[PDB]
């Protein structure tokens, strides 16, 4: 079930790993091949797989309308690279070590268990607000104050292309 | 020693929102605070008490002047007695930066 | 009066889980936010006491860690001061929580 | 090893599994129906009525080669997650070219400019240049007249 994992955090869940249009990402119930009070880590490991399916649920869709909202998914692309890149790199992992543990990718991968929560909520203020225009510039500016240095270094970049299409139509106006 | 890095390396990463805002007045001449988490209800941390008044003879008087990286100078001071003399060199970081002010 | 019998190395794997701070272990089962050791362990050895020892003393160990864990959840889920002291803590439990899980290996 | 079977079907050719644990399926669908819009554009855009359409269809091969260029020429043989993760920011833009086409559809000076149309609604995106480069070529027959 350690292949089985990585692919339900990209997006693919299965049988083991049941999938809710409502609740998320979740351990169906109990197997006879993981620890009695192991299941625990895996539905805390579970969670931060949910946030990503909604991430691209929301890209791909695209939804509401205007440049500076489908701009800003593309933007939202770019800040989900590293964890892309990141969990590819178990792969190289695994494939070498074969008896490697689940408690190993939660020492890894603690990280982006912070970073999603912060910026998940800017998505609902969208999606609950109808947040249409140019205001776009301000609630993701509202969050950039925020305190933690990763959630601030990630909208930051949001911001840093955002305004790439301010710019063009400032440019072309002015 | 042991314990005394884990305490500061515990005390810089909690005081860096007093450093910024106390900053971000200083040259941006307004006090920007949420849910009026600053002191300064516009009850005292006896931490910045003995240059507290160069803070608001400062902030203040650059209010009247506009109408007319704080946190990261003390961490690399840390580069180049301990929280007590090492904390009296701080406050040339802030108060320079005041006397251009007032001056 | 039944016991489980559980192995030797077992309980370390067990104990390791403490320290990273998850719960719903079958050891060390909390009741109410407090946790507590179990009635039905024994070793081969310890004759079933100073096994409920020595677990006591590392179960006050976990009080410490499960409580702080608690905290960081009642953050995650603008005061920017509790949010910016929680993100120390918290890169303090990673660093400690590495060379617990290196152990493991 | 299954990679030289999900990389042939980016191309078009029938595999033991592409007809015409087990949550795998799930995974290979996203990496399929990537597949099934290529096909479906060479028989859409195969004959060498209109003089503008053509040449608009000219212009569309040359930017099917490219994406028949980059496959076949970086992995011979790369982990499975690799590959969905590698042709995720390039896949969604082949999908998208399937809005822009059928896969009804005007011509002449009514196509020249419906496809203009479609540069300002989507510009600042990553769909500028391609969308310019087919502009840019579906418009060399009409600046002759």
């Amino acid at each position: 079930m350690i292949h089985e994992l990585l692919l339900a955090l990209s997006g693919y869940p299965g049988s083991i790993f049941t999938w809710n249009k409502r609740s998320g990402l979740q351990v169906s119930q109990d197997f006879p091949f993981l620890h009695p009070s192991e299941t625990s880590v895996l539905n805390r490991l579970c969670r931060l797989g949910t946030d990503y399916i909604r991430f691209t649920e929301f890209i791909e869709q695209y939804t509401l309308h205007g440049i500076y909202l489908r701009a800003f998914c593309t933007g939202l692309d770019s800040v989900l690279q590293p964890y892309r890149q990141a969990l590819l790199d178990l792969e190289q992992e695994f494939l070498g070590d074969p008896h490697l543990s689940i408690s190993h990718v939660n020492y890894f991968l603690d990280q982006f268990q912070l970073l999603f929560p912060s910026v998940m909520v800017v998505v609902e203020q969208i999606k609950s607000q109808k947040i249409h225009g140019c205001q776009i510039l301000e609630t993701v500016y509202k969050h950039s104050c925020g305190g933690l240095p990763p959630v601030r270094s990630a909208l930051e970049k949001i911001l840093a292309v955002c305004h790439g299409v301010m710019y063009k139509q400032l440019s072309a106006w002015m | 020693e042991q314990t005394v890095s884990l305490l500061f390396s515990l005390w810089v990463e909690t005081v860096r929102p007093y450093l910024q805002t106390v900053d971000e007045w200083i040259v941006h001449g307004h006090l920007w605070d949420g849910a009026r988490e600053f002191i300064i209800q516009r009850t005292m941390v006896s931490f910045l008490k003995p240059v507290l008044k160069q803070i608001i003879m400062a902030g203040k008087s650059m209010q009247l002047l506009k109408n007319l990286e704080l946190d990261d100078v003390h961490d690399p001071l840390l580069a180049i007695t301990f929280e007590l003399t090492l904390r009296s060199c701080l406050y040339p970081h802030i108060d320079k930066q005041y006397l251009d002010c007032c001056g | 009066d039944d016991r489980v019998l559980v192995t030797e190395t077992q309980v370390i794997r067990e104990t390791l889980w403490l320290l990273s701070g998850v719960k719903k272990l079958f050891i060390f089962q909390l009741i109410d936010g407090k946790v507590t050791v179990r009635n039905n362990i024994i070793v081969t050895h310890l004759t079933h006491s100073c096994l409920r020892s020595v677990l006591e003393q590392i179960a006050a160990y976990g009080q410490v860690v499960f409580r702080l864990q608690e905290f960081i959840d009642e953050v995650m889920g603008p005061f920017r001061t509790y949010q910016a002291f929680m993100w120390a803590l918290y890169k303090y439990f990673i660093s400690f929580k590495e060379e617990l899980a290196e152990i493991e290996k | 090893e299954l990679v030289k079977d999900v990389l042939n079907v980016l191309i078009g050719v029938v595999s033991a599994t592409f007809s015409l644990p087990e949550s795998i399926s799930s995974l290979l669908s996203e990496v399929a129906e990537y597949g099934t819009c290529y096909t479906r554009l060479s028989h859409f855009s195969l004959q060498p009525k209109g003089l503008v359409f053509q040449a608009f269809t000219s212009g569309l091969r040359r930017y099917l080669q490219y994406y028949r260029a980059c496959v076949l020429s970086t992995p011979p043989t790369l982990s499975l997650l690799t590959i969905g993760f590698l042709f995720k920011k390039l896949g969604r833009q082949l999908r998208y070219l399937a809005e822009l086409c059928g896969v009804a559809f005007p011509t002449g000076v009514k196509l020249l400019s419906y496809l203009y149309q479609e540069a300002l609604h989507n510009c600042s995106n990553e769909h500028y240049p391609v969308l310019l480069s087919l502009l840019k070529t579906s418009c060399e027959p009409y600046t002759r007249f």
